[PDB]
């Protein structure tokens, strides 16, 4: 009963925010990813 | 290259030398896992993880005994396993069919032969002939049954024990025959907590199997 | 009309080579001899059989000095395969705990060798006598005269190996027998026997008659035009059990008829 | 009598309030985005000596040194470019299930079965690797284990609890419970803050490192979970379970938002791994091969099929430019 | 983890000795193992190098023919076989412990010698034969003949220091690197044929002469060495 009253005091957001931002952060470093022939090392 | 990855080289040669020299003794002991609820005699039958260790015929074995759903994926290279069961309790011969059941339908043991013991028949003689208890009591279907005609009952014995015996190895086998498809088959046994000459059926049974998968693996069967 | 038997020598050869690689999950030491034994089959095929169908077109010659050698050659290979085959199996039968100990690629590695080493023996010769003595290779015409070979090579090449080979079948039946007396342990005992005889008595049939002829050819000179006509549709037959034993040896289990299937 | 109606009306109460934050969905919001098209990977390293099915790997922080653990008994020390050998340490049990790497590369961790993990010293002025201690206390099998710093290393059991070790004493500080079933797979953050647990409940609860207690539970598998990975901004799980599903989860809208599966998929799932930006999600699947993901669209990019076995090691260097796979063939590949 | 070597004494020239090692604390069958020769006014010289499982020996160019090294494991000893002695042999004989792998310290550990009195290489340049000079900073270069960067990313320097009355200690490996047990007040660097090396202050500990070595390629070649007098 704790348990489930404390995490019912959970302040939260939409969805679509924590989307957007997932997408944001993919984006963001989309040039540092060397998986998506003189640099290679193997 | 650079003198130093050479002797890099050399040292990685001398590993895999190491490495190459170690897997030689592994591969000549054969590996068996022990598996039984309490009551059952586990610890007696060849008398984290518990190990013991004996040799026949200069064969060397070594059975494990843990302490099943997650840590059972890590003996699927084993070569049998041992199956113990208490022969002389009606009230929790369920549950062991339950548990040869669920042991053998695992999808990670699909390939592992089992040898299976019924103990205790001492026990199950003198309970048939006291007559203080019956298995129709829990066995309805016990009492249409009849020994069969090709039986081999051990000389001196009373035919009531033959029957119990028969009837328990019927149940206890019925459930092998129904799948597998041949790829692995049941070594019933029975035996008591005197008997010694248990090391050698392990051996004769395994000695079974490898021959067996060398039959296969020639295009003969 | 006759040159059928090479197209399926030649596809069942092949199909046995294919089912190997691509497959996988096969065990080298006892998988990688096929693929040699295949391997031997197909350049029979390739060598051998186009040139005697040109001889028996023609009733004449053209050549001989390198096929007689290439023939002998290839056919004792064969005959070495099936019997390394039959003691390995005599020997994982017997022993099974030392033969899985044994089991490696070093085996395999030096059947193969071994096999190859002692095939070769008996072909050098053939070009070093022919290229200095022409009666030796034509007679009146291709054909091998030399008593001082055929009396000579030909125990060694069939007669040694189908003694190891009965004695090798004796002594397994009589294994798998005393085995069985201690269910599907007993049922599956039955069926190898049942094999291992098939393939002794194919591989008697196939290979019997053309070195007793031979044999009496030399030995018992007998009307040499009667002996010559029976040579003449007696090596057909040692031909013949080239696309045979690829075949004998490998579709009883079910991995390969389904790869067969699957495949063809 | 009375307590059960209060917990299943907190329930309630937890279900509606989730509920009313959904009010998107990354399958409509990414429509925008172009798909990652088709990804071709090659084997460039082929690493032999195992003679036994490899249970465990992990990368160094220098992207070179490769550490993996076998049924043989034996820990490998690789080194990647040149595929030389470093070190070789036995084992005083060969059921070994986990391994780890510490991030300043001076020490690695093991264990098992035998319910003992034990901490190796790499840097010593004899040239040998020595044994520095043995963690106990323990009464199930452990499953995986995972440094903080030279002092202090997380491990869980599957006794339905984990625990946080100091190594200086080898006593345990904190214990964390809540857990009805074994303890598969754990997930440290990269703050070095949180962490993630996994369990045979089919749910996944977030701990407090500092506290010691569990602050979100999250549900929705149908059978047992058997690897966990975390996004790198630190609000988001990736798991995967036996049923065949992998399914994202944020610790913000609490509540799930992808699921990853596929009608032709009915193997379990062993292994999940993220890439450096997050956009690919690698996954270890029985078909003996190990399939690529877009974690924005849940689509399938390409597949890794150099295996004859089950694969149960995945793992992706810090610097994002190789892949590791294991197998129970006894290979290890190095896929670029 | 200890060296101690054995042996020595008065020879006439034409005559024969053997050199022995002892050696304790450590894994000596998985180190390699070296023989450095020092004279009163020539400094350090490079005799010979035995791999650790005896699999590649090497010698120098005055000594080929003459000198002989061997191994024993089981009994983690030394041994150098010399015949044919001459006046130019009269030396110290130091012993050193190597190990090669990635991230290794080829050069840690140096024995304490032992003294024989009788009756295309790469030149390392030094040049300054006293620096005077507690709290000041100091800085010594060395020159090279060819470049001892090689295409992997390393180059191969070594530096040692020699307190009077004390064997070499090792300070810097691979132009960059600190060794175990130094303090941070040394630091080098350098590119191509030109290296230096740099103390922020002084004590009274960092009196004696600096050496520079290259490992890349046989044989190993020595600096002439700057003295430091404080
Ligand atoms: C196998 C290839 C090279 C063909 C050679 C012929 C075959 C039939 C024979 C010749 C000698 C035989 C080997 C002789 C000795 C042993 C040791 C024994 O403990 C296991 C079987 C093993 C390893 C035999 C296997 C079969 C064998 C290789
Ligand atoms: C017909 N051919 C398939 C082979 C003949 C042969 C093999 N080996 C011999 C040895 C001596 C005399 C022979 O005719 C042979």
């Amino acid at each position: 009963v704790e348990q489930l009253k404390m995490e019912a005091n959970i302040d939260r957001i939409k969805v679509s925010k924590a989307a957007a931002d997932l997408m944001a952060y993919c984006e963001a470093h989309a040039k540092e990813d060397p998986l998506l022939a003189s640099e290679n090392p193997f | 290259v650079s003198a130093e990855d050479k002797a890099a080289a050399e040292r990685s040669k001398m590993i895999d030398k190491n490495l190459r020299e170690d897997g030689e003794k592994a591969r000549r002991t054969l590996r068996l896992l022990l598996l039984g609820a309490d009551n059952s005699g586990k610890s007696t039958i060849v008398k984290g993880i518990f190990e013991t260790k004996f040799q026949v015929d200069k064969v060397n074995f070594h059975m494990f005994d843990v302490g099943r759903r997650k840590w059972i994926q890590c003996f699927n290279d084993v070569t049998a396993i041992i199956f113990v069961v208490d022969s002389s309790d009606y009230n929790r011969l369920q549950e062991a069919l339950n548990d040869f059941k669920s042991i053998w339908n695992n999808r990670w043991l699909r390939t592992i032969s089992v040898i299976l013991f019924l103990n205790k028949q001492d026990l199950l003689a003198e309970k048939v002939l006291a007559g203080k208890s019956k298995i129709e009591d829990y066995f309805p279907e016990f009492a249409r049954y009849t020994t069969p005609e090709d039986a081999t009952p051990e000389p001196g014995e009373d035919p009531r024990v033959t029957r119990a015996k028969y009837f328990i190895r019927k149940e206890f086998v019925d459930i092998s025959t129904a799948s597998g498809d041949g790829r692995h088959i049941c070594y019933p046994h029975f035996t008591c907590a005197v008997d010694t000459e248990n090391a050698r059926r392990i051996f004769n049974d395994c000695k079974d199997i490898i021959l067996q998968m060398n039959l296969r693996e020639y295009n003969l069967v | 009309s006759i040159v059928i038997i090479i197209i399926m020598t030649i596809g069942g050869n092949i199909l046995v080579i294919m089912a190997v690689s691509m497959e996988k999950k096969l065990h080298n030491a006892t998988n990688y001899f096929l693929m040699s034994l295949a391997i031997a089959d197909m350049l029979v095929g390739l060598l051998v059989m186009p040139l005697s169908l040109l001889a028996i077109l023609y009733d004449y010659v053209w050549l001989c000095p390198v096929w007689i050698s290439l023939d002998v050659l290839f056919s004792t290979a064969s005959i070495m395969h099936l019997c390394a085959i039959s003691l390995d199996r005599y020997v994982a039968i017997r022993n099974p705990i030392e033969h899985s100990r044994f089991n490696s690629r070093t085996k395999a590695i030096m059947k193969i060798a071994i096999v190859w080493a002692i095939s070769i023996g008996v072909s050098v010769p053939i070009p070093v006598i022919g290229l200095r003595d022409e009666e030796k290779v034509f007679v009146n015409t291709c054909v091998l005269n030399d008593p001082n070979f055929v009396l000579i090579g030909s125990f060694v090449a069939f007669f040694i190996p189908l003694t190891i080979m009965v004695i090798t079948y004796c002594l397994t039946i009589y294994v798998l027998r005393r085995q069985a007396l201690m269910m599907q342990a007993i049922n599956n005992e039955r069926k190898a026997s049942k094999v291992l005889g098939i393939v002794f008595f194919v591989f008697l049939i196939m290979w019997c008659p053309f070195f007793i002829t031979n044999i009496l050819s030399v030995l018992c000179e007998c009307n040499q035009k009667l002996m010559e006509k029976l040579l003449n549709v007696f090596v057909w037959i040692g031909y013949v059990c080239s696309g045979i034993n690829p075949l004998v040896y490998t579709l009883f289990n079910k991995i390969y008829r389904r790869a067969f299937s699957n495949y063809l | 009598d009375q307590l059960r109606q209060e917990a299943e009306q907190l329930k309630n109460q937890i279900r509606d309030a989730r509920k009313a934050c959904a009010d998107a969905t990354l399958s409509q919001i990414t429509n925008n985005i172009d798909p990652v098209g088709r990804i071709q990977m090659r084997t460039r390293r082929t690493l032999r000596g195992h003679l036994a099915k490899i249970y465990a790997m992990h990368w160094g922080t220098d992207s070179r040194l490769l550490v993996s653990a076998s049924q043989d008994g034996k820990l490998i020390i690789w080194d990647s470019y040149t595929t030389n050998k470093v070190h070789a340490i036995p084992l005083r049990s060969s059921w070994v299930m986990t391994c780890a790497y510490a991030p300043s590369g001076n020490y690695v961790a093991c264990g098992g079965l035998d319910n003992i993990c034990s901490i190796y010293n790499l840097k010593t002025r004899e040239g040998n690797v020595r044994v520095s201690r043995e963690l106990a206390g323990h009464t199930g099998y452990l499953s995986c284990c995972r440094f903080l710093d030279d002092n202090q290393i997380v491990t869980s059991s599957g006794d339905t609890t984990c625990a946080l070790w100091d190594i200086e004493t080898g006593q345990q500080t904190t214990t964390f419970t809540g857990h009805t079933g074994d303890v598969m797979s754990l997930s440290l953050a990269p703050d070095t803050r949180l962490f993630v647990s996994g369990a045979c409940d089919a749910s996944a609860k977030l701990w407090d490192v500092r506290e010691g207690m569990c602050r979100q539970t999250f549900t929705g598998h149908e059978s047992d979970i058997n690897a966990i990975c975390f996004f790198p901004n630190g609000n988001a799980f990736a798991t995967g379970s036996d049923d065949a599903t992998c399914r994202l989860f944020d610790l913000r809208a609490d509540q799930e938002l992808m699921t990853y599966s596929h009608d032709n998929i009915i193997c379990g799932i062993t292994s999940v791994s993220f890439s450096k930006s997050g956009r690919l999600l690698l996954a270890g699947y029985d078909d003996f091969n190990c399939n690529v993901w877009d974690a924005l669209k849940a689509d399938r990019a390409g597949v890794l099929a150099g295996h004859d076995n089950r694969v149960s090691c995945l793992g992706v260097t810090d610097d994002g430019m190789a892949v590791a796979t294991g197998s129970w063939d006894s290979f290890l590949k190095i896929w670029n | 983890v200890q060296l101690v070597e054995s042996g020595g004494g008065l020879v006439q020239p034409g005559g024969s000795r053997k050199l022995s090692c002892s050696a304790s604390g450590f894994a000596f069958s998985s180190f390699g193992m070296h023989w450095v020769r020092q004279a009163p006014e020539k400094g350090l010289e490079w005799v010979a190098y035995i791999s650790s499982g005896s699999g590649t020996i090497y010698y120098a160019d005055t000594v080929k023919g003459r000198f002989t090294i061997s191994r024993d494991d089981p009994k983690n000893t030394l041994f150098l076989q010399m015949t044919s002695l001459r006046s130019e042999d009269t030396a110290m004989y130091y012993c050193v412990r190597s190990i090669y792998y990635y991230g290794s310290s080829p050069f840690d550990f140096w024995g304490q010698g032992t003294t024989l009195t009788v009756s295309s290489d790469i030149v390392m340049t030094q040049a300054t034969s006293s620096v005077p000079v507690p709290g000041e900073s100091v800085s010594i270069s060395c020159r090279s003949s060819k470049s001892l960067l090689h295409s992997n990313g390393n180059t191969y320097l070594y530096w040692f220091l020699q307190r009077p009355g004390q064997s070499p200690q090792l300070l810097i490996y691979r132009m960059s690197n600190l060794a175990s047990g130094v303090p941070d007040r040394f630091s080098g660097s350098g590119s191509g044929t030109a290296f230096t090396l740099t103390i922020s202050r002084l004590e009274a500990e960092d009196v004696g002469v600096y050496y520079c070595m290259q490992h890349l390629e046989y044989p190993l070649t020595f600096g002439a060495g700057t003295k430091l007098e404080l």
